[PDB]
This record gives C-alpha cells, structure tokens and sequence, in this order.
C-alpha cells in the first residue's frame, strides 16, 4: 500500500526503536528527479533515489523536519511528499498533507 | 494533549500554520478580517507544545495560544 | 561497654532487633508493596 | 491506564515518570482533583486535621518516651548545670570502638545523643521529677492520639460528615476558639501551674493519687471568695530560694514580680501563673463578642459592610476562600514564631535554660527558620488566592481592587528601599573593609546606633547615661503618678541593668550595619514575593497569566523570553532570599551571642564593622573544632557533626546542578541511556513508566530542596558543633 | 413490624450476593483490607506459578519451624546441639507435609475429582485444580522449607558471630 | 531509675491502638 | 544464572569485608551478602513480572514487539526464572561458603597432605 525504494544508507543508532513496533510507527514518501544526498533527520547523510523514495520514521516530527528540508534544500523543490502513520496491526492513516 | 485556542483577533498571515513543525494548524475560511481566512488547529492531538506559532504570531496580544494539558507519549516527544 | 554496642536501658535486645528491621529488613519489601501500588492498572 | 493517582485522570495517563513524582506533588491539592465537590473539600480538609493532630501527639510522645527510657532526667535534675540531658540512645552497629567510646557521654553507659531541644528545661519547670511521670505523660499522648485518629474517621462517617454551613460559621468558631481554645486552656495551664508545677518548685510532690488532699494555698480557695485577692500574692519567694527544694519557699500562686528568678536565672512560676490566668479571663471575655444563637453579640460581616467612606465584600472575600484564610494564618503565626523566638532568649522561661548556650542557640536559629517559611508561604497562599478564588467584581474598588491597580506604585518603592539599603549597606562594609585592610581601622566609617539605644534607654538602661523617662527615677512613666502600682519595675530594673542577661543587649555601629542588612533582607524577599502575588494576575509581558495557573514553567523563547514568569517562581525566588535572611539573622545572633557568652564582647565590637571580621573571626574561627571530629588523630564527639557539615556541603551542592543545567540538556542524555537499554543482552528489564527528565518545574522544587537542606544541616551542624565544643 | 427488615444498610451481607450460599459476607471474609492481604499471599497471588507459590510458602514455614525445639526441646541445655535438633524438626515436618500433598495430588485427580476440585467447583478458596500445579506446588515447599530450615540453621548455629555483627563488634 | 521491661511492653502493646486507627483514617481519607 | 551469580557473590565482603580479619566471620559475611543480594533481586524480578504482565504489556514484552534481546514473554516464564534464580544463587552461595570454611582441608586435599 506503500510504494518507494528506500534510500541508500548504512543504517544509524538514530533510527526505530521498540516504540515503532509497539505503538506507531511514520513513513514519509517522496519522488526525485535525481539521485541526491539528504542529510536524515537520524543523524548522517543518505542518498535518495531518483523516482519514488519511502522512509520509515519514527516521529511525526522527523518526517515533517526532514519534508522541510526536502521543499527548501533541493532546487528544484520536493513539495509532493506524504506522511503516513502506521500502526502494529499494520492499519496505515494518511496525515500529511491533510 | 495540549490545548491550542485561535481567537478572532486573527488576521489570517497564516504565519502559525508555517512555523508548526508538526502540523497542527491550518487555515479555514473566516470572514472576520480582511485576508478572509483565520487559523484553526485540528489535529491538537499532535502538538508538542513548543510555542513556535506563538513567537510567529503579529498580533497584540497573541491570537493563538497554547495550553500545555495532559502529557502523552507525542506530546512529550518521545521517540521511544 | 566500650567495644561494641550496648545499652543500659530495659530491654536492651530491641534496637538490637528494631534497626535491623526497620531500616534494612522491611524497606525492601515496603518499597516493592508501594511499586505494586504505583503501577497497577 | 494506571490506577495510581486516583484523584487526576490525566496523570493516570501520563506514559512516564512525571506521573509518579506530580502525583506526589499535587496528592494534598484536593481543590484541583477529579470531581472535587466543594463541600467534599471542607471534610477531607477536617479529617486531613485530625490527621496532622495525631502525628503531632505522636511526636511528643516519644520524644517523652525516649527521655524516660535512655536518657537521664532524674539524674539531670539533681544539678542542671553540671550535667548534661541525653536525646536518646544511639544503635548504629557500623560504629567502631573510637565512636562508641565518644558517644558514651554525659554519664551514659551506651552511646548516646545529647539533648538539645531544651525538653528537659521545660519538662523540669512544669512539675517532671520522675522518669514514670514522663511515661504516664507519653502514655497519655499515646491514646490522646488515638483519639485524634478516632475523630478524623468518625467525622468522615456519613452520619457524623459536617455540612458546609457548618464549616462557614465564622462567629461559633471565632467565640470557641477564642474562649475554649484560648481562654478555657489557658485557665486550665494555670489551675497546672498552682496545683502542680509549683508545690513541686517547692519540694512538694503532687500527683494524680494526692492532688485532692493538697490544697495550692494555706488560705485554700476562701480568699477568691471573699474578694481578697492579694491573699494569693503571698510572700512571693526568696532571693535565696533553690528550684525543687522547700528551702527559701513561698506560698504565693500568683505575684507581679516581673524579672528573673535567680537562681533558674528565668521566669517567676507565679507571674507565669498570674500571666495565663489573666489570659484566660481575657479570652473568655473576648470569646462572648459575636452572636451565635441567642441574640445577644456583634455580627462580623456588619463590621466589615458597613466600612466605606473601605472593607466591603473583605468578609465574604475571607469566608469564602481557603487560601486567603491559609495565607493570612500563616502569616499571623509567621510574626508569632518570630516573636517566640526574640522573646525566650532575652526573658528566658525555663529553670537553668539561659546557662545551656547550644540549647538557646538551636531554639533560636529552630523558631526563626520556621517563620522565615510560614512567611514566604503566606505570600505563596496570597498568591494561589489571587489567581484562584479573588473575583474581581465581588471586591470591586475596595481595598484588594486597590493595591492590583497600585502594584506598579508599591512594587517601585519596595525596589528604591531594596536599592538604598543594599547600596549603602554594602558600600560601608567594603569601605570599612578597605580601610582595615590598608592598615587605617580608625578611618572606617561607624556610624552609632543612636535611635535604638534610645529605645533602650527608654525601657530602663541607664548604660548610655540619658537619664530620660524610664531611664529616669523620677519619670512619670517610671512612677507612674496616678498609680504608684507598677510592681512589675522594681524587679524588671535587675533584668535591664545587669551584664549577664540576653534582654536588651549592648549595641554598637557594628550592630547597626547587620539590623541595615537584616531590613535589606526583609524588602528583598517582600519585593520578591508581592510582585509575584501582584502580577500573578496578569503583567504587561503576560495579560491572561490567571488562565495558566500558579505554577508553569514559562511561556515560551518567544516575546524576549519568558523563564520564571510564573507566580511559583516568585516563590522559588525568594526562597533563596527567604534563607539569606535568616542566614543574616542566625548568623548575628550567634556572633554576638559567643562574644558574651566567652566574655569578649569587645572582639565582637571592632570586627563587626567589616566582612572580613565575619569571615574571620566568626565563620573561620569557630569551623576549627567542628572538622576536627574526625582527623587521622582520632575521632571525638563531634564526629557525626563534622560528617553531617560536609552532609550540608554536599546537599547543597548537588543543588546547583537541578539550578543551572536546565531541562533539555537531560532529556537527550537520557535518549542515548534508552538506546543503551534496549540493544544491550542480558539486560532483561524493561521501563514500564518511560524515563524522561524532570520537568522545569520539578527540578526548580527539587534545586531548591537540596538547596534548603543543604542550607540547614550546614548551618544547624556548624552552630551545634561550635557552641558545645566552646562550652 | 417486619417489614422494614432487611431495608436499611448492613454491613453483613450474603455471600457473593446469593443468601442461598452457606456463608456470609463479613469484615473477616469480605473487607477491601483482608481481601488485598489473602489474595496477596503467595497460595492465592495472581499469575504465580505453582512452584514459585511452593517456594514463598516453605520459605516462610521452614524458617520458623527451627524455633520451637531450639528453645524448649530436649536439646536445649547446649546451643549447637538444639539447633541440630531445630533442624531436623523442620526437615521432618517438611518431608511429611509435602509427602501429604504430593499423595494428595495422587488421591484426588483421578478422574474428574470430587468435592471442591472438581470441574463444575466455584472454589475461590482452593484455586489450584490441577494435578500438575499440586506437584509444582509439593516440589516449591519442599525446597523453600529445607531452605528456610537450613537458613534458620546457619543464622542459629553462627549466632555469636551474627550478634558481633549487630552490636559493632566486629569493627575493633 | 528510668523504665522498666514491664513499662516499655505495656508502651509497645498500647501503641497498637493508634497504629490501628491511623491504618483505617489512611484508608477513609481515600486509597 | 544463579548458581554462577550466587558463587561469586561470597566473595568480595570475604577479602576486603568489615568481618576480613577472622576467616570464619569473613566467610559468614560474605555468604550474608549473596543472600540478602539474591532475595532482593529475586525480589525485583517477581514485582517486575507482576507489574509489567497486565493485559498487554508495555514496550519490549508487548506482543508486538520484535525484541530478540527480551525473550521471556510471559509472566509464568519470570516467575519461574524467579524462583530458579533464587534457588541457584542460594545454591551457589552456600557452595562457596562450604568450599571457603573448609579451606584448610581443601588446601591439603589439594596438596595431596592428606595422603600421609
Ligand atoms: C530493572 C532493570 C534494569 C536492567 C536490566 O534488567 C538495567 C541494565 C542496564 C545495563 C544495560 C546498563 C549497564 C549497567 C550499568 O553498568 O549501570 C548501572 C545500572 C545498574 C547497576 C542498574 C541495574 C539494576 C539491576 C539490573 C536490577 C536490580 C534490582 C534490585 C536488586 C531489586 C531491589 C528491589 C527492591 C524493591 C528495592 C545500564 C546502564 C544504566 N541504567 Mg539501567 N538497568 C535497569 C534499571 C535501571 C533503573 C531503574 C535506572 C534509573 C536509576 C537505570 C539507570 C541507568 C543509567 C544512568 C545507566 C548507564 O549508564 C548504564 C548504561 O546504559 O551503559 C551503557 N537503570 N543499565
Ligand atoms: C513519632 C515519635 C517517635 C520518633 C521520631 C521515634 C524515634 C526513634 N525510635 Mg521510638 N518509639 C516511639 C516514638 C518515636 N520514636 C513510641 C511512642 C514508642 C513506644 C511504642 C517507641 C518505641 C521504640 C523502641 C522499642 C525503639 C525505638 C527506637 C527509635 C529510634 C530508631 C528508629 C526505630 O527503630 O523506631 C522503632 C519504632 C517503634 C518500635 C514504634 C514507633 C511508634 C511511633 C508512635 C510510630 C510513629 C509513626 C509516625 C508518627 C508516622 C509518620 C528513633 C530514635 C529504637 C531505639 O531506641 O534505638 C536506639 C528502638 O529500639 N522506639
Ligand atoms: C554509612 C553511613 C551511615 C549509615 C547508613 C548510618 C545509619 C544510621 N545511623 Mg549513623 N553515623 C554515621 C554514618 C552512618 N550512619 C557516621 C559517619 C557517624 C559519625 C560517627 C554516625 C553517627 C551517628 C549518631 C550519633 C547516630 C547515628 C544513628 C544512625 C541510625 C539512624 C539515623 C539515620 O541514618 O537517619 C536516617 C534518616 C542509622 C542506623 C542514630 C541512631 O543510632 O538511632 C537509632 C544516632 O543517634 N549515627
Ligand atoms: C471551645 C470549643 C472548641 C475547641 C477547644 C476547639 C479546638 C480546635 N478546633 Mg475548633 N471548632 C469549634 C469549637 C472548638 N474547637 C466549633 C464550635 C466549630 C464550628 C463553628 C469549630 C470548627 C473547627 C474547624 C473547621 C477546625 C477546627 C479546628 C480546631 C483545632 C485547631 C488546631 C489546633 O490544634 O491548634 C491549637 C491551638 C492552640 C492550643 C492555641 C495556640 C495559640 C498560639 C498559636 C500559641 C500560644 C500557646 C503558647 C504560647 C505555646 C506554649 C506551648 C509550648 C510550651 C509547647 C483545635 C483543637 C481545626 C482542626 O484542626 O480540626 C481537627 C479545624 O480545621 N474547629
Ligand atoms: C499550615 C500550612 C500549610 C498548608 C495547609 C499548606 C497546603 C498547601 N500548600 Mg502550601 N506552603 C506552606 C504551608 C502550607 N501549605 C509554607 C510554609 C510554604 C513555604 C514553604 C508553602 C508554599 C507552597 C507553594 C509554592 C505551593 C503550596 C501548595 C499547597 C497546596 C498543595 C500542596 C501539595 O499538593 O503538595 C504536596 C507535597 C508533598 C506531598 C511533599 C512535598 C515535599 C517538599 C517538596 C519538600 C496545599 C493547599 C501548592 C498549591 O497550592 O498549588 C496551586 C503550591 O504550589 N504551598
Ligand atoms: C487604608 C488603611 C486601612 C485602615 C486604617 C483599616 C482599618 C481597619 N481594618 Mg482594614 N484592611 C485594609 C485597609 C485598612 N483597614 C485593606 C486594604 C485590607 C485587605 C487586605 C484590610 C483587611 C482587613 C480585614 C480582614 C479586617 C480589617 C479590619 C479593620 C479594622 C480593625 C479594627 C480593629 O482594631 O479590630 C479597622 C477599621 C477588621 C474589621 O473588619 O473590623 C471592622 C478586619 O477583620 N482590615
Ligand atoms: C552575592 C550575591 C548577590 C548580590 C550582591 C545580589 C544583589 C541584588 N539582588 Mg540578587 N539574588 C542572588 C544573589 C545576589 N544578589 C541569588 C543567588 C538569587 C537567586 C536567583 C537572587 C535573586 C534575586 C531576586 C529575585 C531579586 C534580587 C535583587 C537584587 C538587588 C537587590 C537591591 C539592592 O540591594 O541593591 C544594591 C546592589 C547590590 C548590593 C549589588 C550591586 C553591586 C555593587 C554596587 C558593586 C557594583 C541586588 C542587585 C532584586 C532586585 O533587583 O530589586 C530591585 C530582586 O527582585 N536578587
Ligand atoms: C556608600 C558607602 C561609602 C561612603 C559613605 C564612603 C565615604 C568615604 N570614603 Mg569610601 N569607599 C567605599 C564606599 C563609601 N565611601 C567603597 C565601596 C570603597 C572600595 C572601593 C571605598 C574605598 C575608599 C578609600 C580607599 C578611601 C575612601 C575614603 C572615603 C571618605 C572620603 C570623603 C571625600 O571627601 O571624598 C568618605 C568618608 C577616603 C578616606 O579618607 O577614608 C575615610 C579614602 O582614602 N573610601
Ligand atoms: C505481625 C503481623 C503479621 C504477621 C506476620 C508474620 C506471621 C510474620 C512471619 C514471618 C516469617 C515466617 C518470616 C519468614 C522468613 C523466611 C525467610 C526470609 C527465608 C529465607 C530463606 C532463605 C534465605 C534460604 C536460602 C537457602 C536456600 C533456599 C537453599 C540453600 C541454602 C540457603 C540457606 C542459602 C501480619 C502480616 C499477619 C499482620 C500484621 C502484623
Ligand atoms: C575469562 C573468560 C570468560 C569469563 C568467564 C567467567 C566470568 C567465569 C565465571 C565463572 C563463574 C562465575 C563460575 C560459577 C560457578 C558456579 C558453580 C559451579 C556453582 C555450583 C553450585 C553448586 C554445586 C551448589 C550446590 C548446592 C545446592 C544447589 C543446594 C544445596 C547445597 C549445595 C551447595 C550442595 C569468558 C567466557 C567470558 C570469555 C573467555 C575468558
Ligand atoms: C541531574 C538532573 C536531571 C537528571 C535526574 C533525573 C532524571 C532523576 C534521577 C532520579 C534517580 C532515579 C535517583 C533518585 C534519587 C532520589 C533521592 C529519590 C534532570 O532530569 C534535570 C531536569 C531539569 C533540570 C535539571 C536537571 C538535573 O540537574
Ligand atoms: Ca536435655
Ligand atoms: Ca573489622
């Protein structure tokens, strides 16, 4: 229900915790008309893709800081990205944009 | 969750809703002031409470205030 | 009198028994009562 | 959910460890708990009474039982001054062999702890003799408890649960408690006093099993009869009468002496006895002023309506509000606790309590603390009133109206007072300070207290040789011409113009500048605490404050920064200002008092006049046996006073951590600690509350209590350990 | 004359609510005080497994069961002597008493059992209706009471040393 | 002379009544 | 992991304890320890059991929760951890405690001594 490569990284001690498994979890999904590197909301640098990009966060926080980023660091701008709220059963709630 | 009240001394500068880093406001049709929009908070059940529409709000006394209520695990911020 | 602990007041066994018990025999039980008080739901 | 609190649904959401220590915080703020009735609040406030009642009698009853059983009260009695009251004995089975053999003190054959609480000073004066009078005493404390534990249960029953109008009756409460409370219960101390606390002053036992046969008087109960009432002012008692003993005795119960017995070097029994009895009758009259239920007696709301021309709605303001009533009783027992303090040290009470130097240096620097704090929680109580029950159009234009619509006027000349005291005051110290350091002491600027030495010339020293109304033999306030019936000066005159004494000492221009101090501290701490009742409302940074509560962190980074706008942290602020105070007080008193006490009064006089002579002679100097109670030469006495010294230093220490690391410092540490947890084997435990920091408001309060507590047991082990070591 | 009976408020009340049951609910039975104790102690502590109920159990019997013969029995006269025979006491006491429940377990759960272990037995008072939870159950005394015992033992046979230890004794 | 083993259980034994009483103010004034 | 933990547990307070001087009040001491260590601990982890199994647990023991690092999902295997920790450690303890009062012996067993 929820289509994107994920972007290119080596993982961090940043990222999901027991909570995204056990209460919520956030996905953000954007497309790219270039391979580019992005400086994840985590801590350290990934390289997302050109086309269709899928990242699980951890806080709705972190998916609109890094959606920030994506509309005011890259020329040209990435405004298309949506942010989901998953859930353990796997029930998927569509929040950003509204 | 915290409380986030608008009040009609709004002038619609939408400058609340862009300052929200969890997207919390959004602006609906008014008719109450010229720009003809005022701010609203729908999902206050989301909002952390870090007052960053206040410092961004140009009226005098503020239109929107933030009433930090009962702490919850997205209200505190907790990632874990 | 002057090497160890004594008491020459009645019943001098019941600090011998009343410290032990109240300040390291009871408080962890005390403490683990009140954390099943604390986070029952 | 959680089940615990029950009183706050929202703190038993609460997913994390703010839920365990706001519910500890707010467990006593029954107003702002779940489904709070108004009337629900009066009856569990009146039970939570009968509650504290108990824990009171509880109190003193073992402290009287302990006595009784470890300490030494029948062998204290045979000589107060050569011997020395034991606390209770010590059980710490960490002691090693130097302890133990320190601690057997004061003719003890167990280690023990030396009274300093004066109990055995005022157990003595009362009556006490026997260790099985202190039993049968702590006996009676013990089931009188229980029957505070009994009436706190049963007026919560439903049959027995009080009605609001009941709780309101501001007229039968004020009547009993001004004739029962205050009148019944000091004419029942006095009716102790004659039948008990003085035969037993003049060797006579009396006890439950012989006070029937035993008559107060040899004209027994006749003369009050028959209207000679100078009957009972007998011989009243030698100049040569020893304490406990028939030697030297009277007869007389009740006498106008006025100064020291001297001998005990205290109070007379009999104007002691004369002092409670003319209370009591006073008392009762004043409890027969307001009408209850029959007609007769004034109105209280009619007093304060019809007062216009300013008072209208201050009864209903009063009555209907428990935080102005709280703030206004801790303020009125705030000004009592001080008055306690200053009184009993210059006229002492108790048999032999002048002479026990760490015993009037404990209940001094004791009475004081505690009023610095009923008084900064009257503000507190003012404060959480005026943003919780004041209702602006209840009280408009009176008297409350006024002073918000005047707070830019008072706080502003709070602020000049503040200002010039602390100006002046600091700039003749380090005048006085460079001066000495320079090598020119008599170039420093001292100023005489003339205004206070008057003062005392006017209540009977001639000291200063002015020679004016009551310094005056002559006078007519010294005569008093009408009357000639001032008893009382005859024996007041040996209290004022004798130098071993404590009522009104010698002062000189190193007494001025610490009472210049002292009222620096006094505006201070009031600027502190109206402003933040007067601005708890609402400022010009905040307008709508009353709609956020007395205590919040803040509102925000934004509008220039809002940190400590709340009106609880006008509180946390003059906290600090609260102990500086009292540490300027406490501090004065025992420098003085350890100049007179050594007979070096003279030392006091030239090093008072700079801050290097406090830092010196007074805190430097007297620190010199108390961290010796340890050292590699051995261990002593005041070893436990020395560990509790660096206790105090360590206290207050780890309070400038929660005072200037702030929150969010914390809280990403704390972050890494969580990722730590869960990626580690072995580790098979889980945080069932979610670990985050302490809020901003908790660990203000937290800051602040181990800045508390490490000010007082600094401070209570430097002023024990110095006097008892000294004498 | 009786028929404002049974309208006013009473502290005694039928059992469970049925005045058809052969109890009463009283203070002793029925208080939120006695019933936050009972039901807390480890026969009838919620979620325990048998054997950790055994365990608590005989970890409090076997202690005390030392007492008695080490102060009034036959042994008395000598201190390492009475608490030989203390010992012995409780390892007797608890072999028999657990040799009681194990052939309990064997007698009972035969079948569907009789009385108040059987299927259709509304028993809050005896919750454990399993052969496997009895035998758990005779496993956990066993070992807590012969470990009590032999702690009560150690703590009595080393006495003079224990009383050095709380008098400060031991700091010279 | 301070007190006797007999005054020191009788003061122990009595304060079983306030301690009784506290118990059941505790658990009126609420959970 | 009892019999390990309750083994080792004797010995710090036997060496560098308050009762060190005498080698059979050192021995005591440190058997004290380990017990007294044990049961609070053994303690700790029934209350933990008690208070994180209500209905669906919170956090790594909910049934959710991929935590390989917390195995143990169900109160009856904590409380049987329990009561084996308790066991083992107590075991364990009262073995080094017999093995250190007996070291005379057991230093001339190992040093063939008693072959004389
Ligand atoms: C319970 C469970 C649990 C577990 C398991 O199970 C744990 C574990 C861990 C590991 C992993 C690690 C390592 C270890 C160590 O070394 O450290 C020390 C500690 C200890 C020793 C602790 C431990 C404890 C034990 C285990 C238990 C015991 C209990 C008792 C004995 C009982 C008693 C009972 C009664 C009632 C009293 C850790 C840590 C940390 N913590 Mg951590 N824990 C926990 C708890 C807790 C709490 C409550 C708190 C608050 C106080 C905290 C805090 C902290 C901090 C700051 C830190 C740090 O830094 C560290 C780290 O990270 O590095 C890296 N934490 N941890
Ligand atoms: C509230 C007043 C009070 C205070 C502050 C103390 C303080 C002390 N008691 Mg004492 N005790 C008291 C009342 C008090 N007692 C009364 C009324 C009795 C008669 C029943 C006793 C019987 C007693 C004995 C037999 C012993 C002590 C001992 C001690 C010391 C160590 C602590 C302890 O083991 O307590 C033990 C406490 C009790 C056995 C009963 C306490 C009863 C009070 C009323 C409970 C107070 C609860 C409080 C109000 C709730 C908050 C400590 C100095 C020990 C000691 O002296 O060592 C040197 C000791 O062996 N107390
Ligand atoms: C390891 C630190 C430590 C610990 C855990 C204790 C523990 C105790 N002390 Mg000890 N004490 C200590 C260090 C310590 N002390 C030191 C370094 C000295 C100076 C030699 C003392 C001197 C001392 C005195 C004079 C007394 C105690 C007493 C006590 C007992 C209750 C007081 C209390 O702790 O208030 C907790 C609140 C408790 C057994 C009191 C006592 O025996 O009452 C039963 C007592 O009167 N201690
Ligand atoms: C004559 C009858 C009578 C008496 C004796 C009392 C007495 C009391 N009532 Mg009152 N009450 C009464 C009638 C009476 N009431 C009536 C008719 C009503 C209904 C209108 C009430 C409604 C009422 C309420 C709602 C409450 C009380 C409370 C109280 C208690 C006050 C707290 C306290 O202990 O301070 C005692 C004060 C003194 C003994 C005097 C102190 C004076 C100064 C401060 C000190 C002077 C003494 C001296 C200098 C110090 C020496 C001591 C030192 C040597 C140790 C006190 C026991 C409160 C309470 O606590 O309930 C449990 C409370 O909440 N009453
Ligand atoms: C007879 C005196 C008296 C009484 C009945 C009260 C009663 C109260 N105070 Mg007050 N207060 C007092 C004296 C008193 N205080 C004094 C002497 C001070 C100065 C130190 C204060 C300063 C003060 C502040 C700043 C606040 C209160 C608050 C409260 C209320 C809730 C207390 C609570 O829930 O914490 C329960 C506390 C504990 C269970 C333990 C605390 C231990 C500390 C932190 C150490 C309660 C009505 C609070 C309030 O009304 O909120 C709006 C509040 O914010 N008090
Ligand atoms: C302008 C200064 C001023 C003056 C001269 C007075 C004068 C008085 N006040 Mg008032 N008072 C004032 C301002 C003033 N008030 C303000 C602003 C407040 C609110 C804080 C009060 C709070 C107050 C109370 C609660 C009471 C008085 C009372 C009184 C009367 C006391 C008579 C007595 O000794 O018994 C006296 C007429 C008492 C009274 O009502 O007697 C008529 C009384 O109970 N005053
Ligand atoms: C050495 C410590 C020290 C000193 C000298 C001061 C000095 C002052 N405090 Mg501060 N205060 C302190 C520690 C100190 N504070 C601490 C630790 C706290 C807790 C955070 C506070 C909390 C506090 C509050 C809440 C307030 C003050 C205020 C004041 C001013 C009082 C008016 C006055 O006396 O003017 C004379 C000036 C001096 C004595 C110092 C000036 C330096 C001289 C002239 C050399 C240049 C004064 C500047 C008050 C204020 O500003 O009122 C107008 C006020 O409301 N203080
Ligand atoms: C507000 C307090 C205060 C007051 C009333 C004075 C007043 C005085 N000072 Mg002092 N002084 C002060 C603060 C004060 N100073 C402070 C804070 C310092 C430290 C910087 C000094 C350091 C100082 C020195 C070194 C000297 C004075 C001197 C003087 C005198 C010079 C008068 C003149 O004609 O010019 C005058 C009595 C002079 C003097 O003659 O000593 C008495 C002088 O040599 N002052
Ligand atoms: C008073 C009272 C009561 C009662 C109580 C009682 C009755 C008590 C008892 C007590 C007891 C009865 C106790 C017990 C204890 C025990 C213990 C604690 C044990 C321990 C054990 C151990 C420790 C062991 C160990 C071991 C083992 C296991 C094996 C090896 C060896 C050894 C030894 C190591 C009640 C609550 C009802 C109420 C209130 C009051
Ligand atoms: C080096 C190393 C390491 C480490 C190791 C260690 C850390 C060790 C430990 C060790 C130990 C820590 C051991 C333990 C042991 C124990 C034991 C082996 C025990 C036993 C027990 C017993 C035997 C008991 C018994 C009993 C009981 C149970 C009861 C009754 C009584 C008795 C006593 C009989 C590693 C691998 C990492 C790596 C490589 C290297
Ligand atoms: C040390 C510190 C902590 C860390 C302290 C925490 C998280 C509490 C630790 C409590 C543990 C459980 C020990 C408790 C000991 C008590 C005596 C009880 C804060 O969270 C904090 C927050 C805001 C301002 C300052 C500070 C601060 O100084
Ligand atoms: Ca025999
Ligand atoms: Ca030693």
């Amino acid at each position: 229900t929820l289509t994107g490569k994920t972007p290119v990284f080596g993982g961090s001690t940043g990222g999901l915790l027991t909570r995204a498994a056990v209460e919520e979890k956030y996905a953000i999904t954007w497309t790219s008309t270039k391979q580019q590197v992005f400086e994840m909301p985590t801590g350290g640098a990934a390289i997302m893709h050109e086309g269709e990009n899928l990242l699980y966060l951890a806080r709705k926080e972190q998916c609109l800081a890094l959606g920030t980023q994506l509309r005011s660091k890259f020329k040209p701008k990435i405004e298309d990205y949506k942010i989901y709220r998953i859930y353990p059963n796997g029930e998927t709630q569509y929040v950003h944009p509204a | 969750s915290h409380s986030v009240k608008i009040y009609d001394t709004c002038i619609g500068c939408t400058q609340c809703v862009r300052a929200c880093p969890l997207d919390v406001l959004e602006m609906v049709p008014w008719d109450g002031c010229k720009a003809g929009s005022i701010a609203s908070s729908p999902r206050t059940e989301d909002c952390v409470g870090c007052k960053r529409c206040e410092t961004a709000c140009p009226t005098d006394f503020l239109s929107i205030r933030v009433y930090l209520g009962a702490e919850t695990t997205r209200s505190m911020g907790l990632a874990y | 009198d002057m090497t160890q602990l004594t008491g020459a007041y009645a019943a001098p066994w019941l600090p011998w028994i009343m410290i032990p018990l109240i300040f390291y025999i009871l408080p962890f039980p005390i403490f683990a009562i009140i954390f099943l008080w604390i986070e029952r739901e | 959910a959680t089940k615990f609190p029950k009183f706050s649904q929202d703190l038993q959401r609460d997913p994390t460890t703010r839920r365990l220590f706001y519910a500890i915080a707010t467990a006593h703020d029954f107003e702002s708990h779940d489904g709070m009735s108004e009337e629900n609040l009066y009856q569990r406030i009146f039970a939570s009474h009968f509650g504290h009642l108990a824990i009171i009698f509880l109190w003193i009853s073992g402290i009287l039982f302990h006595v009784a059983w470890q300490g030494n009260f029948e062998q204290w009695i045979q000589d107060p001054l050569n011997n020395s009251p034991i606390a209770h004995a010590i059980w710490d089975a960490q002691f090693g062999p130097p302890a133990i053999a320190a601690y057997t003190q004061a003719g003890a054959m167990n280690p023990v702890d030396i009274c300093y609480s004066g109990v055995y000073h005022w157990w003595y004066t009362i009556g006490m003799r026997t260790n099985n009078d202190l039993f049968m005493g702590s006996i009676f404390l013990l089931l009188l408890s229980s029957v505070m534990l009994y009436a706190g249960w049963l007026h919560l029953q439903p049959r027995f649960r009080p009605g609001l109008a009941w709780f309101k009756n501001a007229e039968s409460r004020l009547n009993h408690h001004l004739a029962g409370l205050f009148g019944v219960s000091s004419l029942a101390w006095t009716g102790h006093l004659v039948h008990v606390a003085l035969p037993e002053s003049r060797g006579q036992h009396v006890g439950w099993d012989n006070f029937l046969s035993i008559r107060p008087h040899p004209e027994g109960l006749a003369p009050l009869f028959t209207g000679n009432w100078g009957a009972y002012a007998q011989n009243p008692d030698t100049a040569e009468h020893a304490f406990g003993t028939a030697q030297g005795a009277g007869s007389a119960i009740l006498t106008f002496l006025g100064g020291f017995h001297p001998q005990t070097e205290s109070l007379w029994l009999t104007d002691m006895a004369h002092h409670h009895l003319a209370i009591a009758v006073i008392f009762i009259v004043a409890g027969h002023m307001y009408r209850t239920n029959f007609g007769i007696g004034h109105n209280i709301k009619e007093m304060t309506e019809a007062l216009q021309g300013g008072h209208k709605g201050i009864y209903d303001t009063y009555n209907n509000s428990l935080h102005f009533q709280l703030g206004w009783h801790l303020a009125c027992l705030g000004v009592i606790t001080s008055l306690v303090a200053q009184h009993m040290y210059a006229m002492p009470p108790y048999a032999f309590m002048a002479r026990d130097y760490t015993t009037m240096s404990a209940l001094y620097t004791h009475h004081q603390y505690i009023a610095g704090f009923l008084m900064i929680g009257a503000f507190a109580h003012g404060a959480i009133f005026l943003i919780r029950d004041y209702d602006p159009e209840a009280n408009r234009d009176n008297v409350l109206a006024r002073m918000l619509a005047h707070k830019e006027a008072i706080i502003s000349h709070l602020s000049w007072v503040s200002l010039f005291l602390g100006f002046h005051t600091l700039g003749l110290y380090v005048h006085n300070d460079c001066e000495v350091a320079l090598g020119s002491p008599e170039k420093q600027i001292l100023i005489e207290p003339v205004f206070a030495q008057w003062t005392q010339a006017f209540h009977g020293k001639a000291l200063y040789g002015i020679n004016s109304l009551l310094s005056n033999p002559d006078s007519v306030a010294s005569t008093a011409w009408p009357n000639y019936g001032n008893v009382w000066l005859s024996g007041w005159l040996e209290a004022v113009n004798n130098g071993a004494n404590s009522l009104f000492l010698t002062i000189g221009p190193g007494d001025l500048l610490v009472h210049h101090a002292i009222a620096l501290g006094l505006h201070v701490t009031t600027l502190i605490l109206v402003k933040g009742a007067l601005d708890a409302r609402g400022s010009k940074l905040m307008p709508d404050k009353k709609d956020f509560g007395y205590s919040f962190p803040c509102d925000g980074p934004g509008r220039g920064g809002t940190c400590d706008i709340s009106a609880w942290d006008a509180f946390y602020l003059a906290t600090f200002w609260m102990l500086n105070t009292l540490g300027w007080v406490t501090f004065y008193w025992h420098w003085k008092h350890l100049s007179v006490w050594s007979g070096n009064v003279a030392q006091f006089n030239e090093s008072s006049t700079y801050l290097m002579g406090w830092f010196r002679d007074y805190l430097w100097a007297n620190s010199a046996q108390l961290i010796n109670g340890y050292s590699p030469a051995g261990t002593n006495s005041l070893a436990v006073w020395a560990w509790m010294f660096l206790f105090g230093h360590l206290a207050w220490a780890v309070s400038f951590m929660f005072l200037i690391t702030w929150r969010g410092y914390w809280q990403e540490l704390i972050e890494t600690l969580m990722w730590a947890h869960e990626n580690t084997p072995l580790s098979f435990g889980y945080p069932k509350d979610k670990p985050v920091a302490l809020s901003i408001v908790q660990a203000r309060l937290v800051g602040l209590t181990h800045f508390t507590v490490g000010y007082i047991a600094t401070y209570g082990a430097f002023l024990i350990a110095s006097t008892s070591s000294r004498f | 004359t009786w028929v404002d009976a049974y309208d006013q408020k009473d502290i005694i009340q039928p059992y469970r609510g049925n005045p058809e049951l052969g109890n009463l609910a009283t203070p002793v039975n029925s208080s939120n005080l006695v019933k936050t104790y009972i039901n807390n102690l480890p026969a009838y502590r919620p979620g325990l497994t048998p054997f950790l109920r055994g365990l608590e159990i005989g970890m409090a019997h076997g202690y005390f069961l030392v007492g008695p013969e080490v102060v009034v029995g036959p042994l008395r006269e000598t201190a390492h002597g009475a608490n030989l025979s203390g010992l012995i006491t409780a390892i007797y006491i608890t072999v028999s008493a657990c040799l009681g429940i194990s052939i309990f377990a064997l007698a009972t759960f035969q079948g569907d059992p009789r009385g108040a272990y059987n299927s259709n037995s509304p028993d809050r008072l005896r919750p454990l209706r399993s052969k496997d939870g009895w035998f758990q159950l005779s496993g956990g005394i066993l070992l807590g009471s012969m470990g009590g015992a032999i702690f009560a033992y150690v703590l009595l046979e080393n006495f003079g040393d224990l009383d050095a230890i709380l008098r400060g004794a031991v700091n010279v | 002379m301070t007190l006797s083993e007999t005054q020191v259980f009788v003061a122990l034994v009595i304060a079983l009544v306030p301690a009784i009483l506290a118990f059941r103010l505790s658990t009126e004034l609420y959970k």
